[PDB]
């Protein structure tokens, strides 16, 4: 029927141009369009839904061309398209199940597939109209922030975290530019961007410290894209870490030159000296350095004291790694392990068994950390006796066999990821509170006397680009600001200098 | 007149809060006197160097709306100072000025573009510093992407500085140069395009180095994608060079050549006709390239499969040639070790099937090989392979109704195995159910009679699945199964008594739920209606309750 | 018998001018503020945390917040103060 209507309209145009007067053209066009289209709008809407359900792009384009001739006739199509895109995205995310909670790739790929399909449909069939792209944007913003995955986590902040984890997975060890551009396209619809920024900074710091990045060019391109999308302060924060890495490299080279003149050391030594206020790491637990590492420790401490008198060094032993080549096994094995594994492995050389309390006293490791690292070593088949009791005896298993000469026994613990995620979410909460307080203080400094609604509106319009605040938290921030004697109440508040 | 003076006075208050709030108020006012313009411009320019990051961000954001309100003269000095700061030693000055210049370009006419082009051309030619080169290249790409048609007189000047950079030791410079060249070609004159094309052919005629031939082929692919019709005249010269470079032993070089072939096929169809056979032969030759393994070299296989997909999906008049030579290669390649290339070849053959809908006779003749190759892949532990197999069966039955008459005994067990699998995901189960429904709807009822005893239990189990999409699909399949076991428009000798009770019992629970989703309710109503219509005589006392 | 080939270590540097204590109040940086300790526990006592700056100087958040109400200069250097960590 749509093809028939188009043909009839063209025939009528030819008719009126050929053997009628020119004053009849507009009236004939109006009457023909009305009779042939405007009386079948409900049928057209039902067929629009049917053609959306079963993908037929040419029919959708023809319907768009036909209905475009009627004033205010495209609104129903826009609403139906928005609802269809929202439902399709929700259904696509729901089919993943509980696997999408801990698989960022599946989540982001599903979102990207839905967005790409419907963006192509909008550009092709609907001639890239403003209303249709607006409907697509609204549907994407609705189904990205709230979905089945966010309900399992009981928070809308899971999506930025999954996006950041996907970015980390891509950037760890030609087509990468396209997927980074797609990710940045997804980032536009995120309501809570501060979570994404915090998590991305954490993963970037982890990548830089351990020196596991695919390439520097990819990192530079990602920084440029974040500059295009995010602000300038975040990029400055990241460039601070980059500069610290460069300075550490230069200092390591200088120390390598210095070591040549004096007596050489017995092991290969590399250090990453970093600023304490520009990096997200925290103070390590109590630990006693094994005796054979004391030479490098003292040498570098003396070198840094000579180079910089006013600075002191704090050593993080949970982020250090190295090699332990062993010659007390069936054949020669070299293994990659952290400092804790070195401490709980190098401690016994001529003895074979220990009790945990003796090992705890020797290594000064806390309870939970020692239990976890001992569990990791036990499942590595390099130690033999499931639960670790305080009276348990642990002994080395002689003749350990592996199919590869190089073995990596540095595996992340199970609880570490969950603890890190919970800590990061909490920290995001306190930073949100502090930002709200600072915004209120600045606004009250600018305007001596202000009402409540104006204050709320200004706070939201100032913090909108990062996160959307809630009324209760703003009220609590105002109340705690009153307790600190910053502003006084005269429902109207005034700045108290 | 006084509010502006107060704002400018407060923007130097040595306190970050007052400066931030004053800049915010200024930005708000501008978004809503000749002497006041100079002071505002100078204050913004000086706050671009402020200690606080927030003030710098506010100044950068404010530089945007400023250009529209301010007269033509001060835009020139804003551009001049931004470009001058772009070459400064300080990193913060460099990147803040880059962001500001990008903002100025975004909100914008020909007068400032001339000076920007001059400064960028002067800066790019210098190879002493690479950061300046990269920033200038990216800003030129941004400036050429939009309002690039106003630079007609400066296109040769941009050309003669862009081309020398394709031999730079840094790869990022080469990629940005390729992007800029593509944007230039997207809207330029006739003589400049000829100059660029003959230059690319000139330094491709001589193989100076391996690392530079790759970037030249990548550039030719870029212009092929961007311009399109304008490069179809030079295909007669371009193709032999790519064919010659395909045979080179380097693995990285071959992939770019195949991608260039695919781009030529996709963008310029009219002029690619004489070389379609050559492209097809090269892709067929390199589709099975794996020197190490006998029954990093999967990239060339992916490129070849994608080029075959591009060739098949566009041309429609070569269907007999396709079914003569392309199809057996893909069918033999269904058994490939790599999963990504397997997905690629599956997609290629799906595109061939979609293009098919005489070719039908050839497809019917090829069906047994397809079934034999797919039956082996149906046992794999990977979900993606089984999903692709089910999609291919669905498409094949849709194109050809009675395709699988003689292969039901070997095809049913695969579906049964996929249905009752713990490792199977929801998507695999849904696709298997859809394939079973399509198979049942487009075949004679007599074929499925021996397999009802093995088909009914898995479907009944699928009806009770907690996930409601699988329940809807299972009910939709159950309706057709009921129509199959007891036809009403044809005489059948099959006995349907044993399977009535199970179907009724599984359907009634979904029928009386009052808490399930709407779709499952509709499916349950339809399935129960079909059950009563077809086999309602054998039900007992439950009919009045129903 | 185990032998070590290489050891990659990560270290953090901070100013040694202060002996693990706040400059404004002579209390340990991990303890509470003087005002927080004198007053009863409340909502303010919950948000007592160390705050770092661009100059890599660490003080209590309450201490530096109280200091900044009248001045705009770090206690230990004549440069402007800008928060960079919490
Ligand atoms: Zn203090
Ligand atoms: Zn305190
Ligand atoms: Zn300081």
């Amino acid at each position: 029927y749509m093809k028939k209507a188009e043909a009839r309209l063209l025939e009528e145009q030819r008719r009126v141009q050929v053997y009628l007067h020119e004053s009849t053209q507009d009236e004939l066009a109006r009457k023909c369009e009305q009779v042939l289209i405007e009386k079948h709008l409900e049928i057209f809407h039902t067929e629009f839904q049917n053609l959306l359900d079963a993908d037929k792009n040419e029919d959708l384009g023809r319907m768009y061309n036909l209905v475009s001739r009627i004033q205010d006739g495209l609104g129903e199509l826009k609403k139906l398209l928005e609802t269809h895109i929202h439902n399709q995205g929700l259904a696509a995310i729901e089919k993943c199940g509980e696997a999408a909670l801990n698989d960022p790739k599946m989540y982001v790929q599903t979102v990207l597939d839905v967005h790409k399909k419907y963006n192509a449909l909008v550009m092709s069939a609907f001639n890239n109209d403003a209303g249709f792209v607006a409907a697509l944007d609204k549907a994407c913003g609705r189904f990205i922030n709230n979905n089945a995955v966010t309900k399992m986590a009981q928070s809308s902040s899971k999506s930025p975290e999954l996006l950041a984890r996907y970015c980390d997975s891509l950037l760890k060890k030609a087509e990468l530019e396209d997927t980074l551009n797609q990710v940045m396209v997804v980032f536009k619809y995120i309501e809570d961007k501060d979570v994404f920024q915090k998590f991305y900074a954490k993963m970037l710091a982890k990548r830089l410290v351990h020196q596991n990045s695919a390439s520097d060019d990819a990192e530079a391109s990602m920084i440029s894209k974040l500059k295009q999308a995010c602000g300038f302060e975040y990029t400055s924060k990241l460039q601070r870490m980059f500069q610290d890495i460069g300075v550490s490299k230069d200092l390591n080279e200088q120390f390598k030159k210095h070591l040549t003149n004096s007596e050489p050391l017995d092991l290969d030594f590399s250090i990453q000296v970093l600023s304490s206020g520009s990096w997200p790491f925290q103070q390590s637990c109590t630990f006693a350095l094994p005796s054979e590492l004391e030479r490098s420790y003292q040498r570098f401490t003396a070198f840094y004291a000579s180079r910089h008198s006013g600075r002191k060094l704090t050593w993080l032993y949970q982020l250090s790694k190295g090699e332990l080549v062993t010659n007390c096994f069936k054949n020669r094995y070299t293994l990659q392990a952290s400092t804790f594994q070195m401490a709980i492995l190098l401690q016994y050389n001529t003895e074979d068994a220990y009790t945990v309390q003796q090992l705890t006293d020797s290594t000064q490791i806390k309870m939970d950390i020692l239990a976890q690292v001992l569990q990791i070593l036990l499942k590595s088949k390099l130690l033999v006796l499931v639960e670790l009791k305080p009276d348990t005896l642990i002994k080395l298993y002689l003749g350990y066999k592996n199919k590869k000469l190089r073995v990596n026994i540095n595996v992340p613990m199970k609880t570490e990821q969950k603890q890190e995620q919970e800590t990061t979410h909490k920290n995001i909460e306190e930073d949100r509170k502090l930002l709200i307080q600072a915004a209120i203080v600045r606004i009250m400094k600018m305007r001596k006397v202000l009402k409540h609604q104006q204050l709320l509106g200004e706070v939201l319009t100032q913090l909108s680009s990062r996160f959307k605040p809630r009324v209760p938290v703003i009220k609590k921030c105002i109340d705690i600001l009153i307790e600190k004697e910053y502003l006084e109440r005269v429902d109207t508040y005034s700045y108290l200098a | 007149s006084y509010h502006i003076s107060n704002l400018l006075e407060k923007m130097t208050s040595s306190d970050k809060d007052f400066r931030f709030m004053a800049t915010n108020d200024l930005m708000t006012e501008l978004q809503k006197d000749d002497d006041s313009e100079r002071k505002v411009v100078k204050m913004i320019l000086k706050l671009l160097e402020d200690k606080n990051g927030e003030v710098q961000n506010l100044a950068v954001k404010c530089l945007g709306p400023l250009v529209s309100k301010v007269k033509e003269y001060q835009v020139e000095t804003i551009v001049d100072t931004l470009c001058t700061n772009m070459l400064s030693d300080k990193e913060q000055l460099r990147d803040i000025s880059s962001i500001g210049l990008k903002t100025v370009i975004g909100e914008l006419a020909a007068n400032v573009c001339k000076k920007i082009t001059g400064r960028l051309t002067s800066a790019i030619a210098k190879q002493e510093d690479v950061s300046v080169q990269l920033e200038a290249l990216d800003i030129m790409a941004d400036m050429l992407s939009r309002q690039g048609g106003l630079l007609v007189n400066f296109h040769p000047s941009i050309l003669t500085c862009l081309l020398p950079q394709l031999t730079s030791p840094r790869l990022a410079v080469r990629k940005r140069t390729i992007i800029a060249l593509g944007h230039l070609v997207m809207s330029c004159g006739n003589i400049v395009f000829v100059d660029l094309i003959e230059h690319l052919l000139s330094e491709l005629s001589k193989n100076d180095s391996m690392s530079t031939t790759r970037t030249y082929i990548q550039c030719i692919a870029a212009i092929s994608r961007q311009a399109g019709h304008r490069i179809g005249e030079y295909l007669e010269k371009i193709i032999p060079l790519v064919v010659k470079f395909c045979n080179v032993d380097d693995d990285e070089l071959r992939e770019y050549c195949i991608q260039a072939f695919e781009s030529f096929v996709r963008r310029c169809p009219k002029e690619v006709y004489p070389h379609v056979s050559t492209i097809i032969n090269i892709c067929l030759k390199y589709l099975t390239y794996d020197p190490n393994y006998n029954y990093m070299s999967w990239k060339v296989r992916r490129a070849a499969a994608k080029c075959l997909d591009a060739v098949v999906s566009t041309r429609h008049e070569m269907l007999p040639e396709f079914y003569k030579t392309v199809s057996p290669a893909l069918i033999s390649r269904f058994k490939e070790r790599e999963e990504n290339v397997k997905a690629d070849v599956f997609h290629a053959y799906l595109s061939l099937l979609k293009q098919t809908r005489t070719p039908l006779t050839m497809l019917q003749s090829q069906v047994p090989n397809i079934v034999k190759a797919l039956h082996k892949q149906m046992k794999e532990k990977s979900v993606k392979t089984r999903q692709c197999c089910f999609n291919m069966l669905t498409e094949l039955v849709n194109v050809l109704p009675g395709a699988l008459t003689q292969h039901i005994p070997v095809l049913v067990p695969g579906i049964i195995f996929s249905l009752n699998d713990k490792s199977s995901s929801s998507n695999l189960k849904i696709d298997a159910l859809s394939c079973l429904y399509v198979i049942l709807c487009n075949h004679s009822p007599q074929v499925f009679h021996p397999h009802v005893q093995a088909l009914v239990p898995p479907v009944v189990a699928c009806v009770g699945d907690p996930f409601y999409k699988i329940t809807s699909e299972a009910l939709l399949v159950t309706q057709q199964l009921v129509k199959v076991i007891r036809p009403l428009d044809q005489p059948s000798s099959f006995d349907a008594t044993p399977y009535i009770k199970d179907l009724f019992t599984c359907t009634i629970k979904r029928l009386k739920a009052a808490d399930i989703d709407q779709e499952v309710k509709e499916r349950a109503i339809s399935c129960m209606g079909q059950i009563i219509c077809n086999l309602g005589d054998n039900l007992g006392s439950d009919l009045p309750n129903t | 018998r185990f032998e070590v080939k290489k050891w990659n270590a990560v270290a953090l540097w901070a100013w040694d001018i202060v002996v693990d204590n706040c400059a404004i109040c002579r209390n340990h940086i991990m303890d509470l503020c003087i005002e927080c300790q004198a007053n009863q526990a409340s909502a303010t006592s919950e948000e007592c945390t160390v705050a770092w700056g661009v100059c890599n100087h660490a003080f209590h958040f309450h201490c530096i917040s109280r200091w900044l109400k009248t001045r705009q200069v770090c206690p230990l250097d004549n440069r402007e103060w800008e928060f960079q960590k919490y």
